[PDB]
């Protein structure tokens, strides 16, 4: 069969870079008694269904702006923007249907930002949480660009890594920025037998990694 | 011009059975092939296969070769599918494409809004709200962010608003996701600390698919 | 222009009108008297004869099962035709021997016996091995099964409806040759009857004369294919060593096949809407083998006399 690998998978467009993005395919899907080259690039904007944008690789679907290119033959393909507008973040596929329908890993798309500076907050369950049978800690880390960044417990200098739950936000349009929240989710008779509760936080704006002490 | 109707979201038990409908009205429906695909949240695409209309022949995936069923309906204009087989994996995002077929189907032109099916136990709960709020023994800051932490509701259908906070500015909602059957979201705000002690800030959350809309005002320790 | 079916589109009756059965009831009424006719003029003998030295026999098998539906892939495949035409004209080569080829045989007037006992041998092994030699030579063409489609209830009826006249005669002729001019006489008006009756119907009954708004080359394809057909007879009975009567029936009978199973098979897999100007392909090419046939019987005519 074919398996189609889409490269970059993840890359930022601020104003009018190109983007070059390529899927190369598996064999030749390159029909030779028709000079088609059987591919599709489709655009989903989130929380709503793909477009067709370029077929057979080389033609762009009526609607689309002038802006979206396919070109590419053989087994190597490419997909440039020009000027990269505000509403062109979607993921882009490029399936193919030489032989079998297959689809592709995806590319996303975001928007640069100059520097990220991450802000820490952590919190004790709430008074009525621990009457209800469990104890949850929570710390949310807001306003920092790169999606790549960690998060673990310390506690009394030992780390667990377990019932931890993470959540990230989707870039909110507003600044190019976007959050985190982390959950510690723990039942009750052992919460207080331990206290410390540390959280660190490691991210490229900064060598040093972030820490925050808990107490009581 | 053409447009896809599909059935509408699915709620369904782990037993299964469970069918979806895929209303084309923009052509005519036998000169074009029906195609269905599957997305996983943030998982990207997955083809699951396609009916001829015209001769009712369908081709499947491999994987997909056990569960999916694909049927057509020429009186009535739709292609219909029965998965038949479900656990709490299957849950995704169902698409119905239409693509024109010659020898070889060409491309997916026009698509449908898509079919959220959920798989679950089921057994709907009212949410918990537990208020955020610091102050054991920190310095604070120029600004102090705030929160309201929920637990054990099933339905999706939930959203929080800060109407005696900062509004729409400044304000962080994180998405839900599933853990133990009944899963939590949570919601974070950021106020001035002179305005804080000053302005009291109330979180109210909203449950439509209950008759739940506790309100509770955090209080610092 | 991205991809959409024809305006092409038949009316709503066409698929059960009473003309359409009457064309067809007529065209079997016209075929079971050709064929009786036609059989009127051979001999168990020389079948018996034939079939016990299957050289002209094989030969024909070769030619119309092996090297042709390979010319028709490798003619798809050249002059770069769509799927719907490659398949079209792959199931045109692989296509069994047709009827006319009698006719056309009895027009060349050599070895009726073998050119019958050819023709019934090859329905058979049609009706045998078509399936996995389209099969094997339909990759990248209709990714469907495609082996389910094509009829073998056609097949059987075809074969008896040639074999019974062919047997009528045979029996007729050995038992009690007496009838033999008031039968053949009232058969040859019948026919030019039936013959005239089909002309004028079909007129009516086809309609829309915007066949040629098919592409030329398929044209050019279609009109290569019979006469590539009857080449391929000739030239391979001939240095084959075999005498000059027994070759004219070969390679006439390789290069005529039938045609209305791919109008079968064609309208079984695609709406008549998805086809084109391929729904009336096997009308043109029947046609076109027809005349180059004709053609071919001037050729002789004018070597005969000379």
């Amino acid at each position: 069969d074919i398996v189609m690998t889409q490269s970059p998978s993840s890359l930022a467009v601020s104003a009018g870079e190109k983007v070059t993005m390529s899927c190369k395919s598996s064999q030749s899907l390159f029909n030779s008694r028709t000079r088609r080259n059987y591919l599709a690039w489709y655009q989903q904007k989130p929380g709503q269904s793909p477009k067709l944008l370029i077929y057979w690789a080389s033609t762009r679907e009526s609607g689309v702006p002038d802006r979206f290119t396919g070109s590419g033959s053989g087994t190597d393909f490419t997909l440039t923007i020009s000027s990269v507008q505000a509403e062109d973040l979607a993921v882009y596929y490029c399936k193919q249907s030489y032989y079998l329908l297959t689809f592709g890993a995806g590319t996303k798309l975001e928007l640069k930002r100059a520097d990220a500076a991450p802000t820490v907050s952590i919190f004790p369950p709430s008074s009525e949480q621990l009457t209800s049978g469990g104890a949850s800690v929570v710390c949310f880390l807001n306003n920092f660009y790169p999606k790549d960044i960690n998060v673990k417990w310390k506690i009394d200098g030992s780390e667990r890594q377990n019932g931890v739950l993470n959540s990230w936000t989707d870039q909110d349009s507003k600044d190019s920025t976007y959050s985190m929240s982390s959950t510690l989710t723990l039942t009750k008779d052992e919460y207080e037998r331990h206290n410390s509760y540390t959280c660190e936080a490691t991210h490229k704006t900064s060598t040093s990694p972030i820490v925050k002490s808990f107490n009581r | 011009e053409v447009q896809l109707q599909q059935s509408g979201p699915e709620l369904v038990k782990p037993g299964a059975s469970v069918k979806m409908s895929c209303k084309a009205s923009g052509y005519t429906f036998t000169s074009y092939i029906i195609h269905w695909v599957k997305q996983k949240p943030g998982q990207g695409l997955e083809w699951i296969g396609y009916i001829n209309p015209y001769n009712d022949g369908t081709k499947y995936n491999e994987k997909f070769k056990g569960k999916g069923t694909l049927t057509s309906d020429k009186s009535s204009s739709t292609a219909y599918m029965e998965l038949s087989s479900l656990t709490s994996e299957d849950s995704a995002v169902y698409y119905c494409a239409r693509s024109y077929y010659d020898g070889i189907p060409h491309y997916f032109d026009y698509w449908g809004q898509g079919t959220t099916l959920t798989v679950s136990s089921a057994k709907t709960t009212p949410p918990s709200v537990y208020p955020l709020a610091p102050g054991c023994g920190d310095t604070t800051g120029s600004s102090v962010t705030l929160g309201c932490l929920v637990k054990g509701y099933f339905p999706e259908s939930v959203t929080v608003t800060w109407n005696s906070g900062s509004l729409s500015s400044s304000v962080h909602t994180f998405p839900a996701l599933l853990q133990s059957g009944l899963y939590t979201m949570s919601s974070s705000v950021t106020v001035p600390s002179s305005t804080w002690p000053s302005q009291t800030v109330t979180c109210s959350v909203a449950h439509p698919a209950s008759s739940t809309t506790v309100d509770k005002k955090l209080e610092p320790s | 222009n991205a991809s959409a079916p024809f305006n092409f589109t038949l009316p709503p009756n066409f698929g059960k009108r009473p003309t359409d059965l009457a064309l067809s009831v007529i065209l079997v009424f016209m075929l079971f008297f050709i064929m009786l006719s036609l059989g009127c003029t051979m001999e168990f003998s020389k079948i018996k004869a034939h079939l016990w030295k299957p050289k002209g026999l094989a030969i024909a098998l070769v030619a119309q099962y092996g090297i042709m539906p390979l010319t028709a892939f490798v003619l798809g495949k050249v002059f770069r035709l769509k799927n719907i035409e490659a398949l079209a004209i792959l199931v045109c080569g692989c296509s069994p021997g047709g009827n006319l080829s009698n006719v056309f045989s009895l027009a060349m007037k050599g070895d009726m016996n073998l050119s019958i006992v050819m023709t019934t041998c090859s329905t058979f092994c049609a009706l045998g091995m078509m399936p996995l030699l389209l099969y094997i030579y339909s990759r990248g063409i209709y990714d469907g099964d495609l082996k389910d489609k094509v009829p073998y209830k056609g097949i059987v009826i075809s074969l008896v409806l040639v074999l019974i006249p062919c047997t009528i005669g045979i029996v007729l002729k050995s038992k009690r040759p007496q009838y033999m001019r008031y039968v053949i006489k009232g058969g040859m008006i019948i026919i030019l009857l039936c013959s005239v009756a089909v002309t004028v119907l079909s007129a009516i009954n086809v309609g829309k004369s915007i066949m040629f708004a098919m592409t030329p080359l398929l044209i050019a394809t279609s009109s290569l294919m019979p006469f590539i057909g009857f080449l391929l007879g000739y030239v391979l009975s001939a240095l084959f060593c075999l005498n000059g009567r027994c070759r004219r029936t070969v390679s006439m009978e390789t290069g005529c096949q039938n045609v209305q199973l791919c109008s079968t098979i064609l309208n079984v897999a695609f709406p008549p809407e998805v086809i084109g100007p391929l729904f009336f392909f096997p009308l043109l090419y029947m046609i076109f083998q027809l005349g180059e046939g004709l053609l071919l019987i001037a050729i002789f005519w004018c070597y005969e006399k000379f």
